RNA sequence: CGCGACCUCAGAUCAGACGUGGCGACCCGCUGAAUUUAAGCAUAUUAGUCAGCGGAGGAAAAGAAACUAACCAGGAUUCCCUCAGUAACGGCGAGUGAACAGGGAAGAGCCCAGCGCCGAAUCCCCGCCCCGCGGCGGGGCGCGGGAAAUGUGGCGUACGGAAGACCCACUCCCCGGCGCGGGGGCCCAAGUCCUUCUGAUCGAGGCCCAGCCCGUGGACGGUGUGAGGCCGGUAGCGGCCCCCGGCGCGCCGGGCCCGGGUCUUCCCGGAGUCGGGUUGCUUGGGAAUGCAGCCCAAAGCGGGUGGUAAACUCCAUCUAAGGCUAAAUACCGGCACGAGACCGAUAGUCAACAAGUACCGUAAGGGAAAGUUGAAAAGAACUUUGAAGAGAGAGUUCAAGAGGGCGUGAAACCGUUAAGAGGUAAACGGGUGGGGUCCGCGCAGUCCGCCCGGAGGAUUCAACCCGGCGGCGCGGUCCGGCCGUGCCGGCGGGGCGGAUCCCCGCUCUCGGCGGGGGACCGCCCCCCGGCCGGCGACCGGCCGCCGCCGGGCGCAUUUCCACCGC
RNA sequence: ACACGUGCGCGAGUCGGGGGCUACGAAAGCCGCCGUGGCGCAAUGAAGGUGAAGGCCGGCCGGCCGAGGUGGGAUCCCGAGGCAGUCCGCCGAGGGCGCACCACCGGCCCGUCUCGCCCGCCGCGCCGGGGAGGUGGAGCACGAGCGCACGUGUUAGGACCC
RNA sequence: CGGUCGUCCGACCUGGGUAUAGGGGCGAAAGACUAAUCGAACCAUCUAGUAGCUGGUUCCCUCCAAAGUUUCCCUCAGGA
RNA sequence: GGGACGCUACGCCGCGACGAGUAGGAGGGCCGCUGCGGUGAGCCUUGAAGCCUAGGGCGCGGGCCCGGGUGGAGCCGCCGCAGGUGCAGAUCUUGGUGGUAGUAGCAAAUAUUCAAACGAGAACUUUGAAGGCCGAAGUGGAGAAGGGUUCCAUGUGAACA
RNA sequence: ACCUACUAUCCAGCGAAACCACAGCCAAGGGAACGGGCUUGGCGGAAUCAGCGGGGAAAGAAGACCCUGUUGAGCUUGACU
RNA sequence: CGACUCUUAGCGGUGGAUCACUCGGCUCGUGCGUCGAUGAAGAACGCAGCUAGCUGCGAGAAUUAAUGUGAAUUGCAGGUUGAUCAUCGACACUUCGAACGCACUUGCGGCCCCGGGUUCCUCCCGGGGCUACGCCUGUCUGAGCGUCGCU
């Protein structure tokens, strides 16, 4: 809010007496706005309480290791079939969820080739779901250049740009991403993880050089390796009925003894 | 997406240009597609309308296959007036009903020295997309 | 009114500081403006290096930093006199010259002369006119291999 | 005195030009408080702050050390990080509060006076010629006038410079002319295709084998609700047409004979200025950091600085009292833009509208309220009462229950209809009862499984054969792949790294130095080979078993459907 | 701005926040030979400065053991026993290594006070230092911080509003 | 506003022009007048001046639950 | 040597004990508002938001879902994010409306009456007559300051008198 | 005590304002120490008109009389600077 | 059942609350960054067929010319060799205002040059160009018992 809002008026309180409420009031005049109350947040017009300033802390900084940690978590959750289903992606007809495509699609220069590729990969159903999700927004966003909203589509990751960006940008939901320059805002939309990702062959092979394995550090980061696991066998159902624990257990008590 | 940084995408600004456009810009907004028989012959998609053009009404309450000519072009209302597109007043007089040029197809044009000049020029660059694009 | 346990603080906010508040929203736009002017300058001096003239090898004062070596303002006149380069001609071939610098040591004087010797060997000099190549210019084949040098020319590594 | 120079000082509606004032967001030079804090208050703090004055510019200012430092030293100014809430100042209280160095953005240096050399070698105006002439520009001619010896121009500025002798070296730089991408304007893809709703579709379904068509164009806006294909537009290193100087070539009018190294001889610096005393203001600057008034008032191996006043002695570092200079930097004014996790007519600028308007005060000044018919006025023709305002019919519209301050029309309040009630003001909590209101769509009150009966109707069961699929396997260990967040081996190879140990070049053939080997060690990858594990974060084939599905039979005491007993 | 608590990543390290390189995107990613610099890793004294275990053996030197102890200490280890006769596991009187943490006694670093014996060099003293016993320190004694976010509380700011 | 009153040839009344402007003017003197404002006029700004002093401080449920007492403060309506 | 349910493990189940509350503190909200990133092949002119409601209900409660009417164009559920996020008061601000109340009141300066004209409408308009007042320091006739079309003719009884 | 004029009264027309927690019958008791509301009693009947000043601790203005504030102003001086 | 008064509901009055809309604000960022004596900013007064305000303009007065564009403007009448819009480089721009002949009454001038008026003869009238301050170079006319020089 402007710092001159509610402060351009010249006002003075009438003091005690005169059966008024001691608020600063407009100094005279043969008009409606004369002794009507200028300052204070309770009055019509005037300044509002705690005027918002430009120097509010809008931006936030995150540690570089933490920024790289979420990207690794975002990429790893994009290969599990159950997590991507929970993102609403209609890709049950996809042959393999780690979708690796040949490097010929970088040479695409028409959107008809990109549409046909999605039909052949059976990922078109998610783009078809985008059409059903196109509706004008609820609330005041329609008059603030946010008239139309739609669902996220699949994400296409390319090692190099040779026309693939041009041929894919006209399909709604399709978001293009470079391999060396990833983004957590486009890999995990809304904070939830498990967006459908489509990789090219050179894109899929460069992941071993940007983050490395656990026995070999990344060749393009200065000093970065994959984070260690807090626990290894995450399926505790297999652990709990494994024989080694099952010897050193007492007898289960499951007879209900009510009052 | 639009990629020109100097092209406005604001809703309030775009409506300001439309409702406060000058008269020479008002004509350009009032363009209507030609009839299908004209379209292979002239190779022109749409064209601004003039005072004497044959009009079929496509949408609205007065749509049909009737052939009527324009009476006048009212650039201040975004309204054109067609010959037999009119409704009955109370007192017995007849009033022309306003039809927006968007719901208008032109079946016959008004040929002129300046009218004909646009036809090859619009058909020139229409072809250019088929040599450069091919 | 202080609490039970805490610090004694002196907030320097007793002036009218709210009027003189410098926001930094120009910073992302400033970086583009710095880059565009830098790229436009490089195309103006397209054969010359983007960093500019070379900088001498400089020891630091203030004994805290006395074991470090930086890049300096310009080569001293004693360093140019030993290298056999006139002080008014070195500035046209990309050598930083300043008359303020001294030469108390011999190692640093000899290091900059040795630095100047390898710069003269690496310098490809174009003729004044292409029709008449003069004596002190580079060979004709070196004209076709003249390229811009990115970053600081001959970086000073400690 | 006449006559004639020169110095001072006047007059011009003299010839030719210049300044005034406005804006003032950012900048520079002055002047400059009190609210407030210190729980009072007087020094302090607010604060070099508000207000007042003057002056510019597109940036201003500053700026190339009379600098910082005491290190092995850096090296113009400006801005960011850090120094640092530190040194330091402070009724040492509240509080105030820098600078060096380092890393970055940017980076460009220079010109006078004086010292001297050149015959004033210099400059302005007026007239003429030639050529461009909206910046009168250049060159040539002036026994044309004037300025200038009370000092113009060239060389020349502390980094040294000037003159002479000896070597080396190219002689070609620059003004006024001409001809050989930015801004603006006009255009460029694809459905109004079939059915169905609506007052209107931009709503719903479809357009198979091109699941309509275009898409480098599915941003936005308008069009009678929701549109990529109706239109303007958008994308495109797309097309076409003009203006601008440019970059380089060529011709001529042109100035243009230039410097560097060695030796010798010379020369060279800014005065009521520095500095000191005192006073006042200021600063973190504390026995004055800085600025200013008065007084004293300099020197040349000199002067200034070296954060405690002074004396002596070594050093360290610059050359003040003259000047110019872009970039990084700031920008609540102006021009033109783009955008928003912002606000939505008591919000957001005071002002979304004939807003600094109506209005008020003599004046300085104060300063509002106020958006929405309908898609389209299609704005109610005509009849009738009344003088008319106002009605009653009729008509438009999808809707007048949208009828001119007209979208939606809440509450306070009022009018009217229906019901109930009414001498302890009204109203309320708990418990009932009565009356209304609509609802249960209740008005003959549950079905679901298992078994029996008999009536029926099937293409029908179990068991076999064939094909496909799936699961499991301890197949006690079948065979083969793949991996290791496993290990070992290497007449192994690579790529690296290492603070493990011959060659190329340079400042004094051997001693010193930087760089490149090679070897060694360590890591990773690959060729493998030998174990271990796995394929349940990750596997295939054969074999066995099981299950399911599909097709043949099997054909009715099997199996499956339909009906009732109360 | 600070204090505490909690969550996350790294860890004796941690961090670009300032600067460079690659519609949304003014985003995001990259650069540590861009970690300069901030905090921590060492404190103490006004300052000059100084600056963090010892014991044994043999003759001030040469070898060895080499990071304090006591009590309480969650947890872990052994098995007298007991669930004709072995293995698994159970529990078990009693006996130990003892995590963190608490109390105490010691040890080491800096300043101060007192008392001595001495040695020694590049310039033999008004020199340089060691030792013993008290005392003061926001110290050491096998690390714990850094960066971001959240909440509370105290402040300077107009500071919950008039 | 009414009745009743003082003066009404001189220190009389009055129009217009003009001069004195705020810690100032002016005052046959009442702290009177200075544009209905005077023991310091009006407008704008500092300023959203400060207040240990009044008033107010916006949804539900669950759990726990007070003190007006020590010492110090130019401390007694307040703080530590 | 061929077989019921279960287990959103932040879930489910069983035992006992207890339940006050000002200032104040903490926790849980599938309580409520606004906008943003995701998500519901979400709702919607065969009717969105908003508003009214003698209906059916749910939750202790903040509140919420259906039924009916009006309305005509947007809106909501869940996971996170963010705030200018909840009113009964502040002699609160703006705006609107009540009782008082058809009440106080339309009482300073002697006074109006008759007839005619006009008009739909006459106590107030016009004309005639009568009775009065201002009584030349006027309720008369003209100026200055000030006002600025108020001056004159015609017409109107929309707003004011 | 009587008379006159204009009101006040009623009617034709036009028509506000102050004030308003809810509103208004009392005796005694208690209470925050003088109640319209609470307790015990006395009791209580629509809608109103003209007066009337006992009550509503009536309306007018965050008491100016008194005190506090580490709040001020006009003035004085042998207060401090 | 009455009149009056209380509660609830329907409908109708007052009122514009809520919602949905927005050619408007607010904030941030980018490019440029330009006033005037050749008369700035500002102010006054006039200009349309019917125009009160707003907007535009200046006696050429809701605009002249030129270019681009291409069949209108419109509330009502009127009239392609270029209507209307935009661009704007030519032309023009009443009176105050740094405001400029003196003053601010809009009153008084002075100099020069033209046309009626003369037949330059003084007038009168109308029109055109000048007449503010300070200051720079240069020119002209000057002043001085200031310093001199020649008769």
């Amino acid at each position: 809010v402007s710092e001159l809002a509610g402060h351009q008026t010249s006002a003075e309180s009438w003091g005690t007496g005169r059966a008024v409420a001691r608020i600063p009031r407009v100094r005279g005049g043969g008009t409606h706005r004369s002794g009507q109350g200028a300052f204070g947040n309770m009055c019509r017009g005037g300044r509002m309480f705690a005027p918002t300033k430009t120097w509010r802390r809008w931006h936030r900084r995150v540690n570089t290791t933490q920024k790289r940690y979420a990207i690794c978590s975002a990429l790893a959750a994009s290969a599990l079939p159950a997590l991507v289903m929970s993102k609403g992606h209609r890709i049950e007809e996809v042959p393999e969820l780690p979708l690796v495509v040949e490097d010929k699609v970088e040479g695409y220069k028409k959107t008809k080739e990109a549409v046909l590729l999605l039909k052949k990969l059976k990922a078109w159903n998610d783009i078809k779901k985008v059409y059903a999700s196109q509706r004008m927004r609820a609330g005041k966003g329609k008059m603030r250049n946010r008239r139309r909203i739609q669902r996220r589509g699949p994400c296409v990751i390319y090692n190099e740009d040779n026309g693939i960006v041009k041929a894919f940008r006209n399909i709604p939901g399709i978001t293009l991403l470079n391999v060396t320059k990833l983004n957590i805002l486009k890999l995990a939309p809304g904070g939830h993880v498990g967006r459908f990702c489509i990789w090219t062959e050179s894109a899929f092979r460069k992941l071993d050089d940007l983050y490395g394995t656990w026995r070999k550090a990344a060749s393009l980061k200065s000093n970065y390796n994959l984070p260690m696991h807090k626990m290894l066998n995450t399926d505790l159902s297999r652990i709990l009925k494994s024989p080694e624990i099952q010897r050193a257990l007492r007898a289960p008590r499951k007879k209900i003894h009510r009052r | 997406m639009k990629f020109n940084p100097f092209v406005t995408s604001d809703r309030s600004k775009n409506r300001k240009r439309h409702f406060n456009a000058p008269s020479h810009i008002r004509r350009k907004i009032m363009s209507s597609p030609l009839s299908k028989e004209l379209r292979q012959k002239y190779n022109v998609r749409s064209m601004p309308i003039r005072k004497d053009d044959e009009v079929q009404v496509v949408r609205g309450h007065y749509k049909g296959q009737q052939i009527g000519k324009v009476v006048q072009v009212y650039r201040k209302k975004y309204v054109i007036y067609i010959e037999r597109v009119q409704r009955e007043k109370a007192n017995g007089t007849t009033v022309h009903v306003g039809i927006h040029p968007s719901k208008v197809v032109i079946t016959r044009l008004k040929l002129d020295k300046d009218r004909k000049k646009i036809l090859e020029r619009k058909a020139k660059s229409r072809q250019v997309g088929k040599e450069k694009g091919k | 009114a202080p609490s039970r346990n805490g610090m004694i603080l002196k907030p320097h906010f007793h002036k009218d500081w709210q009027r003189r508040v410098a926001t930094w929203f120009n910073q992302p736009a400033r970086k583009i403006r710095r880059r565009k002017a830098r790229q436009a300058r490089a195309r103006r001096i397209a054969p010359r290096p983007a960093a500019g003239p070379i900088r001498p090898i400089v020891r630091c004062p203030t004994v805290r930093y006395h074991t470090k070596v930086r890049a300096g303002r310009g080569f001293s006149l004693e360093e140019l006199r030993v290298a056999g380069i006139h002080k008014k001609v070195a500035r046209t071939i990309g050598i930083s010259v300043d008359p303020r610098r001294r030469n108390k040591s011999t190692e640093s004087l000899q290091a900059n002369v040795q630095r100047l010797k390898e710069y003269r060997s690496k310098l490809v000099l174009f003729p004044r006119k292409p029709s008449a190549p003069k004596k002190g210019d580079s060979s004709a084949e070196e004209l076709k291999l003249a390229t811009q040098l990115t970053g600081p020319v001959m970086p000073i590594r400690n």
